[PDB]
RNA sequence: AGAAAGGUGUUAGUU
């Protein structure tokens, strides 16, 4: 799961709107897979967010 | 097929390669860290520090 | 190291140790008797790393020249050729 | 060049303090002694006075010896103590090597280095340096390395052998 | 190259 989150982070990888698109795109890509104040909110969102038997039968 | 087909087939140089890979793992990790660059370098450094 | 000396003919003309060559690394040969006193006079740790390889390489070549056998299952050259054949 | 100097001084029947230190000339020696005394027994430079400043030669200048030198380093943290051994023929000769070595490896200045003590180790067993022990082998015999040797444009290529 | 910490890269030392 942690590797998948890292893979999702790797896949994911005005300024307020541009960061908002970055905030949306980074989370939406994780959702699809599943300035300082603005950057603090962006870090807060990331911080808060952060078969075999059948095949062998 | 069915059930553990791979295990059944095996029962019915892998060790040497695994030993060579394990021995070379110590040098590979140091080389990878030295040759790492960009954001992946930070991720590799963070993973090594955590470990 | 201050002195990291080690051990047909052993003629060491132009660093060629023709019995073979040793031009690649500055280590002496000196052809001391039957052996080749492969001396290092205050060199570098790279020379210490090379001599351990050179000593085995020279011995393997000498062993291969005397009796190389087959070892199916030229020392480094045979092993590389066998690996190339396997690949 | 460096020179050994024995400095004896005392505050104006106060106890006399004598010590051996290495300075280019007398004036550096007396100031260095006062700075050393200032940080040891807290004696003011203005109050104190020098009673004797003598130069010291090497009693056996043509005999190879091994000198062990204890010094105090000042670094980025400004606190370090080391011990190093040098093989040469003079106490002042080893000190120059000590100063040259540390200014080389550790990027030091003459002011940040203070000599704690210098001794002459005459026992081969007491030597703790591998290079010193190797140089003291009875079979010391090595070819001279780093030889490399106006009249530019020489006629024939150098032999260099 | 040069004018927080990682490296089975190196050289001198401490416990």
């Amino acid at each position: 799961v942690n590797t998948f989150l890292d893979v999702v982070l790797s896949r994911t990888q005005r300024i307020r709107g541009f960061y908002g698109r970055k905030v949306k795109f980074t989370q939406d890509t994780i959702t699809e897979k599943l300035l300082y104040r603005c950057k603090q909110l962006k870090r807060a969102a990331l911080g808060r967010m952060a078969r075999q038997h059948l095949s062998r039968l | 097929p069915q059930n553990e087909y791979i295990e059944e087939s095996i029962r019915k140089d892998h060790e040497e390669r695994k030993r060579k890979k394990a021995a070379r793992e110590a040098h590979d990790a140091s080389l990878y860290a030295q040759k790492t660059r960009g954001i992946k370098a930070k991720l590799y450094q963070e993973k090594r520090r955590k470990e | 190291d201050i002195y990291k000396d080690e051990t047909v003919t052993v003629d060491i003309k132009a660093r060629n140790v023709t019995v073979q060559n040793l031009r690649h690394v500055d280590i002496e040969m000196k052809k001391q008797g039957n052996t080749i006193k492969f001396i290092v006079w205050h060199g570098s740790r790279k020379h210490n790393a090379c001599i351990r390889s050179v000593y085995s390489i020279i011995n393997n070549m000498i062993i291969g020249v005397t009796q190389g056998f087959r070892y199916k299952m030229s020392l480094e050259n045979v092993s590389q050729s066998a690996a190339n054949i396997k690949q | 060049a460096l020179k050994e100097y024995q400095v004896v001084g005392r505050k104006v029947v106060p106890k006399l303090f004598r010590m051996r230190l290495f300075a280019p000339n007398e004036s550096v020696a007396k100031s260095r002694y006062w700075y050393f005394l200032k940080m040891i027994n807290k004696v003011k430079k203005a109050t104190g006075e020098i009673v004797a400043i003598n130069e010291i030669s090497e009693p056996k200048p043509l005999k190879a010896k091994v000198f062990g030198i204890w010094i105090r380093y000042d670094s980025r943290s400004g606190t370090h103590n080391m011990y190093k051994e040098f093989r040469d023929t003079t106490r002042v000769g080893a000190v120059e090597a000590m100063y040259a070595d540390m200014a080389a490896r550790h990027r030091a200045r003459f002011r940040s280095i203070r000599i704690l003590k210098v001794v002459e180790v005459e026992k081969k067993e007491d030597v703790r340096r591998n290079y010193v022990k190797q140089l003291l082998n009875p079979h010391l015999k090595f070819p001279l390395p780093h030889r490399r040797t106006k009249k530019v444009f020489a006629p024939h290529r150098p032999s260099t052998f």
